[PDB]
């Protein structure tokens, strides 16, 4: 119950979006999870609330995946999203793909490939999805934190 | 394509996604790498269709899978 002010690409879209689709803004913030996901019976994030209505208009933009799809109704891509992973310092190094072994079993590999999300990655849940083999490097590959 | 391979003007202003593809098969034309109007694909889509949900989460699948 405390007001603190936001800013962000995505915010101004909203600025310009409401402006033009004239509908007064009023703009919270979330505290459990990133978006959302489902939890045990529910999304275990602001996917549940909007999902819940805790917001008749959602916030925020992260691809919704096909669970965020059916979730509920979407809204229409800001921008195109995707899969990555940072790469130190040509290159060409890699490890195989997205869904290889080289990435989805790294530590049974040679050189260890440790890549991942944070709780409940997003990213990671489309892996979960996908590949679980690299979900379990997961297990060496866990991320904790952004910065 | 015919008068951009033939060259009688400077440049083809297309899809630059299917430029790639043109590209692609022929490297005779450089495209730019200029970004603008990126979108994707398109299928006919009128009002109701079981497509509306059938198609929208069956394209949650197509890049899902």
């Amino acid at each position: 119950y405390i007001k603190k002010c936001c800013k962000g690409f995505c915010i101004d879209i909203l600025k310009k979006i409401s402006k033009s689709v004239k509908f007064t803004y009023d703009l919270y913030l979330v505290t459990n999870g990133k978006h959302g996901k489902k939890i045990n019976g529910t999304w275990n994030g602001m996917i549940g609330e909007v999902v819940m209505k805790r917001a008749y208009m959602a916030v925020g933009s992260l691809t919704i995946n096909e669970e965020r799809s059916e979730v509920v109704d979407f809204s229409v891509p800001f921008i195109e999203t995707g899969i990555s992973v940072m790469v130190s310092r040509e290159y060409v190094d890699q490890v195989s793909g997205l869904s290889d072994k080289k990435f989805q079993r790294p530590n049974d590999f040679s050189p260890p490939f440790r890549f991942g999300t944070v709780p409940n990655g997003s990213t990671e849940r489309n892996i979960r999805n996908n590949y679980a083999e690299m979900h379990a490097y997961m297990g060496k590959f866990n991320q904790r934190g952004v910065d | 394509i015919q008068a951009v391979r033939d060259n009688k003007l400077h440049a083809f202003i297309w899809d630059s996604a299917v430029l790639e593809f043109e590209a692609s098969q022929k490297c005779d034309l450089v495209t730019t790498g200029e970004l603008f109007f990126r979108s994707g694909f398109g299928i006919g889509m009128r009002k109701d269709s079981p497509w509306k949900q059938q198609v929208s989460l069956s394209i949650l699948k197509s890049h899902e899978n």
